[PDB]
RNA sequence: GACCCGGUGAAAUUGAACUGGCCGUGAAGAUGCGGCCUACCCGUGGCAGGACGAAAAGACCCCGUGGAGCUUUACUGCAGC
RNA sequence: GGGAUGACCCCAGGCGGUAGGGGAGCGUUCCCGAUGCCGAUGAAGGCCGACCCGCGAGGGCGGCUGGAGGUAAGGGAAGUG
RNA sequence: AGCUGGGGCUAGGAGUGAAAAGCUAACCGAGCCCGGAGAUAGCUGGUUCUCCCCGAAAUGACUUUAGGGUCAGCCUCAGGC
RNA sequence: GCUGUUGGGAAGCAGCGCCAGAGAGGGUGAAAGCCCCGUAGGCGAAAGGUGGGGGGAUAGGUGAGGGUACCCGAGUACCCCGUGGUUCGUGGAGCCAUGGGGGAAUCUGGGCGGACCACCGCCUAAGGCUAAGUACUCCGGGUGACCGAUAGCGCACCAGUACCGUGAGGGAAAGGUGAAAAGAACCCCGGGAGGGGAGUGAAAUAGAGCCUGAAACCGUGGGCUUACAAGCAGUCACGGCCCCGCAAGGGGUUGUGGCGUGCCUAUUGAAGCAUGAGCCGGCGACUCACGGUCGUGGGCGAGCUUAAGCCGUUGAGGCGGAGGCGUAGGGAAACCGAGUCCGAACAGGGCGCAAGCGGGCCGCACGCGGCCCGCAAAGUCCGCGGCCGUGGACCCGAAACCGGG
RNA sequence: CGGGGGGAACCUGGGGAACUGAAACAUCUCAGUACCCAGAGGAGAGGAAAGAGAAAUCGACUCCCUGAGUAGCGGCGAGCG
């Protein structure tokens, strides 16, 4: 019956006009007490493939 | 055209696969001769299988919803008078979801490039430079909802 | 009850097979094979005597049934299939043309 | 659409009748000829753009 | 009892068989490959070395994120107090 | 490449194969075609064949048996080998 | 502390047990029947017509993973270059 | 609707007719509109049911002003503790139920709008009843790209039977003579059985558990061929004998010679002394539904398409735009928008966008409009196919777990 | 005057599992399902707002299609909805 949508996925990644699946890096949730600010700062967002293939399979209907 | 003359065209390919025999797919019955694929496996979408899968993700998408749910907020659907002009007179809601953009879809916002015709819009919102290309004589009933 | 068909005790002709043409009566009506006798399809049957009693037994015996299909009703003319009319107090079994 | 007319013909083993608003596609490819009157010519007339 | 005659008349098993020995060879122990040796065809009473003989999808051993019974200062609950 | 699109011709290479992928076909049940067409001068099935067609699955035709059904081209479904 | 007939009572985590986990209708560490139920089986077995073209892998990383998997490597088909 | 003809038998075939609001179907010795039963169309209930569909008859119901403030459902509302229900699993946890404790008011009342408070609103708890639309199918009927006796219900048959078990309970097998019994008088061998004649029939190898009657299996007769040979039993080559046809050629057999390690499965590797199979026949395993993703045959395309349901048919389709995809991408969001997000930044950078035409024709501006076109800008809808998700999801198999007996 | 039992499914109410799924497992899932009990009937239930929730809105209940795999729930896991 119609397929589910996995909020799991529907919660940490926001899929693209071209198709790309994009999510946030990942590291800065707590892990710091000392990283470069380079490192601290180099996070926003990012690509994924033949990963994001699988993940737009998991949000089906919200297209 | 007689009856007995249409039959598809060149290409409805009935021709399923049939599991098998001596020659094609066979015994094993195509793909398979392993084991562990049987019954089904256990995704794969997900799987993986032991170690984390890409759920080593992280949800950033702040704000998923209280209890309650969403909260009842008014939806803009944005319409470039590219497509606007299309047609001519006084375009305004329902006369563009009538159309074939926009419907039910709440508010209507007209933008987007295209050159503005020289005629009456009416909408619930514009953009900055879509209220200058209505410069070459048009219009701007905002507000409305009322 | 139901189970009824066209003819009865009366003159039939028969259209059949081994007796085409053959003309006779009072067939004995069945109808649980819904056949009739007529005086044709009669066969030798073979006799050791069911009991000493009518010691011996021949070959020349009785009628045959014969389906009631085989056969067509006539009278004041010749075969014609059955018409029924109402008497004006009864409904009896009357013959295009013809009458019973 | 008469009646009359299709009560007539019907028990032909050569004809096939139908009232107007009934006019399919396999009817009319399984007969070789097809008869209409100008009552019905129109309905059809009515669904075809 | 077994053996023979008249009577009656089973079974597990069985890919099919036109089913020999020795040295070899071969998935490491071949009637079935090689080379050689032996050997007319078919039975009957006997023996039990082989057909890795039969029977039981090894009870030992390991594997399965299988199962049950049992234990406790393993976990988590519950009755009872 | 011929291209007179002749899907037939010469030229040039290639054509072992398990898991597998791909492409063509044969046959079975049933539906349209069927108020049709075969059928007692014999249906379906069965038993034969040293003949015909096809690379193959098969399709023919013939003799015997059988005794009341069978079902073209062309397509459609599927409890289909 | 005997043996025995007839009439009765106690049963499934329950009975009964001079205690073997014995016995509870010819296999009791948890009876039998029907049902949930087509339990589950990352295991074993089996998987049926024909021809033509191509044709692997048995590696790496991670895996309560190690005879199972996910991504990559290697095969195939369509389109493009 | 008769006749003739073939035939055991016409309904076949033939000649010349006929009915049709009926040419659905079944039967009759074979194939039939006119022989039989029916079919179209049309009639029919004294009696028993059913029955506002249509009539009636009842019960029942028909007001404004201004005063009073009398009454508006109690162990209830409400609050706290323990829980259940809802999408809500302690959550910011409201709402509806309520086992415990405490415990009101009567519209200047009381509940609700997701803690709570103030505004603005919504609604009247603690009494009961109420057709229709909906569900099901033991039963009757009508249909089938449903089965056709290993199928279809477990049962086409005297089946929930025979048999099994103490019991709950389990649970079979088994259909067909022929058109018609015309079911074989009588004679002969025999105790009978069973046969041989005779006789019936179109057919008796339709003779009675009888239509057809395959394969395994058991025999009788014949042809070739075998007791010095040895083998996965065959194959290639000659030769002999027998059999077909005029011949060339072909069929059967096999005496020598050459060459030869069963099938399946599972494996790095099997003739393997690894698995499975006695042989034959029949049953036996990758489907279907809804989603998804590619591909593909079409329709229409700045768009495409309906769902339920309604009207029609009774193998006839229409209507129905609720709704869904698509036409804007960004942001966590407010929001902005061909941009947007981070940023102080017109630095940068992440997502984004930027779609014509190969091109016949032709109004016949020395202008290509724009009709047209692939099927796109570009999508949708339906069909088909591959794979994926949820379902038992290729088929068969546990040891076990739980419920009621 | 009534009641008692029977009735294939269907229905309401009172109680209410587990195998499974989470590739172990306990919250979660299976599922208020299977099953037991009581009751009712050709249906049963529900039913005229101490309602919905944002609309100067609707106006009993039930049933179908959408809304929507949305809003949300979830060891924010499986999955539920
Ligand atoms: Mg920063
Ligand atoms: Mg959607
Ligand atoms: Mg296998
Ligand atoms: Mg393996
Ligand atoms: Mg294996
Ligand atoms: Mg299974
Ligand atoms: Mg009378
Ligand atoms: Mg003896
Ligand atoms: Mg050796
Ligand atoms: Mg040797
Ligand atoms: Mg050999
Ligand atoms: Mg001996
Ligand atoms: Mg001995
Ligand atoms: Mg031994
Ligand atoms: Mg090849
Ligand atoms: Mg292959
Ligand atoms: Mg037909
Ligand atoms: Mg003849
Ligand atoms: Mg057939
Ligand atoms: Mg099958
Ligand atoms: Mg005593
Ligand atoms: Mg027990
Ligand atoms: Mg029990
Ligand atoms: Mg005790
Ligand atoms: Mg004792
Ligand atoms: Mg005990
Ligand atoms: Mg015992
Ligand atoms: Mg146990
Ligand atoms: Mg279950
Ligand atoms: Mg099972
Ligand atoms: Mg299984
Ligand atoms: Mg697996
Ligand atoms: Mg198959
Ligand atoms: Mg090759
Ligand atoms: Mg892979
Ligand atoms: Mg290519
Ligand atoms: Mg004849
Ligand atoms: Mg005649
Ligand atoms: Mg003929
Ligand atoms: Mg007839
Ligand atoms: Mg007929
Ligand atoms: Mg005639
Ligand atoms: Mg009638
Ligand atoms: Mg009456
Ligand atoms: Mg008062
Ligand atoms: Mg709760
Ligand atoms: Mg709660
Ligand atoms: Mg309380
Ligand atoms: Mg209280
Ligand atoms: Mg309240
Ligand atoms: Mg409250
Ligand atoms: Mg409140
Ligand atoms: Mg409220
Ligand atoms: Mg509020
Ligand atoms: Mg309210
Ligand atoms: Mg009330
Ligand atoms: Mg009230
Ligand atoms: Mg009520
Ligand atoms: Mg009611
Ligand atoms: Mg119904
Ligand atoms: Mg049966
Ligand atoms: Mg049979
Ligand atoms: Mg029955
Ligand atoms: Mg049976
Ligand atoms: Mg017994
Ligand atoms: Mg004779
Ligand atoms: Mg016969
Ligand atoms: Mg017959
Ligand atoms: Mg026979
Ligand atoms: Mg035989
Ligand atoms: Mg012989
Ligand atoms: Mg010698
Ligand atoms: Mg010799
Ligand atoms: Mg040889
Ligand atoms: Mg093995
Ligand atoms: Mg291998
Ligand atoms: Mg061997
Ligand atoms: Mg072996
Ligand atoms: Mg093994
Ligand atoms: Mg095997
Ligand atoms: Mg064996
Ligand atoms: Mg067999
Ligand atoms: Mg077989
Ligand atoms: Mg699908
Ligand atoms: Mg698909
Ligand atoms: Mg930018
Ligand atoms: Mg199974
Ligand atoms: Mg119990
Ligand atoms: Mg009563
Ligand atoms: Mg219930
Ligand atoms: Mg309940
Ligand atoms: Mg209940
Ligand atoms: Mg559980
Ligand atoms: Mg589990
Ligand atoms: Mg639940
Ligand atoms: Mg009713
Ligand atoms: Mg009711
Ligand atoms: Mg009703
Ligand atoms: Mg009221």
């Amino acid at each position: 019956p119609k397929m589910k949508t996995h909020k799991g996925a529907k919660k940490r990644v926001k899929i693209t006009a071209s198709g790309k699946v994009v999510a946030m890096k990942t590291g800065k949730r707590h892990l710091n007490w000392q990283k470069s600010g380079k490192e601290i700062r180099q996070k926003g967002r990012k690509f994924v493939l033949a990963k994001p293939e699988a993940e737009r399979i998991k949000l089906l209907l919200p297209y | 055209d007689l009856r007995p003359n249409p039959g598809a065209n060149k290409r409805r390919k009935r021709v399923g696969r049939g599991p098998g025999s001596g020659h094609g797919k066979t015994a094993t019955r195509g793909h398979k001769g392993q084991k562990s694929r049987s019954g089904g496996l256990k995704d794969p979408r997900r799987f993986e299988g032991g170690r984390s899968t890409t759920l080593m993700r992280l949800p950033k998408r702040g704000m998923q919803g209280q209890v309650p749910g969403e909260i009842k907020r008014p939806r803009y659907q944005g319409v470039n008078l590219k497509d606007l002009a299309r047609f001519e007179g006084e375009v305004t809601p329902e006369l563009l979801v009538r159309a074939g953009l926009l419907k039910k879809g709440y508010r209507l916002k007209i933008l987007g490039e295209g050159e503005a015709k020289p005629l009456k819009v009416v909408a619930h919102a514009f953009s900055k430079s879509a209220l200058e290309k209505l410069k070459a004589a048009g219009g701007e009933p905002v507000l409305l909802e009322a | 009850r139901v189970k009824m068909h066209v003819k009865k005790g009366d003159t039939v002709l028969v259209a059949s097979g081994k007796y085409k043409g053959r003309v006779g009566k009072v067939k004995e009506v069945l109808p649980k094979k819904y056949a009739v006798i007529v005086e044709g399809v009669n066969i030798v049957k073979k006799a050791v005597r069911v009991s000493p009693k009518y010691p011996q037994g021949g070959f020349i015996e009785k009628e045959a049934p014969l389906h009631a299909s085989k056969v067509r009703p006539i009278c004041p003319a010749c075969g014609k299939p059955t018409r029924v009319r109402k008497k004006f107090l009864e409904n009896g079994k009357k013959i295009r043309v013809c009458a019973k | 659409g008469n009646e009359l007319v299709r009560r007539a013909a019907r028990n032909l083993p050569w004809v096939v009748t139908l009232a107007p608003e009934g006019l399919n596609v396999y009817d009319i490819v399984r007969t070789e000829r097809l008869v209409m009157d100008l009552d019905a010519w129109e309905v059809f007339q009515n669904r075809i753009g």
